[PDB]
């Protein structure tokens, strides 16, 4: 589980947009510094930048 | 808001 | 297949770099060497290296 | 203070 | 314009 | 051994907080850019960002 | 002057 | 295998190289991470440099 430290607006459809404080379940972190995640606020899935988050 | 990381490989 | 778009302008720092404008589209030819990818510009047809934090998938 | 690096996988 | 990433290995 | 170049406030419980000038023993650096370290000022162990430090 | 990259692993 | 500095850099440790923008380098070792062991072609000094501060010549 991770939490967002900053706001992020998606740059592409496969990105997740999110607000500071939003929480995530990480689905796939094996492809690089962009991780596939599930927003625990919306259930939406997409990639997030792994320097915008911190472990809960 | 920090710089974004390099995108994952295609 | 694997298409990306430039989010910013970039001026080449070396001959093997591609210069490009924001909005330019690319075909990625080789991304296996690091954070600079070999790409083909779909506006000019030129090939060269681009910084992979200046782009997003289309 | 510099930007933080991506978190470990 | 973000900072440039580290160059690829020679 | 490494020395901190900046202050850092922990963003998670398993992070280490530290001041500029603090020295560390690195315990584990194989998991990425966050290293498990031991503070030589407090004896506290935790993760630190490896761009906040330099070799001594 | 851009941010420095993370140090090499010991 | 020659690189040029895009910015000035003041060494943070003894094993680092300090350098001015425009200085040229021979890279001796780039397999350990984003800090490369280099030889300054201006001074002959060897040390580590941040590989985002340089571009190929």
């Amino acid at each position: 589980l991770f939490v967002a430290l900053y706001d992020y607006e998606a740059r592409t459809e496969d990105d997740l947009s999110f607000h500071k404080g939003e929480k995530f379940q990480i689905l796939n972190s094996s492809e690089g510094d962009w991780w596939e995640a599930r927003s625990l606020t919306t259930g939406e899935t997409g990639y997030i930048p792994s320097n915008y988050v911190a472990p809960v | 808001a920090p710089p974004l990381p390099p995108r994952n490989r295609p």
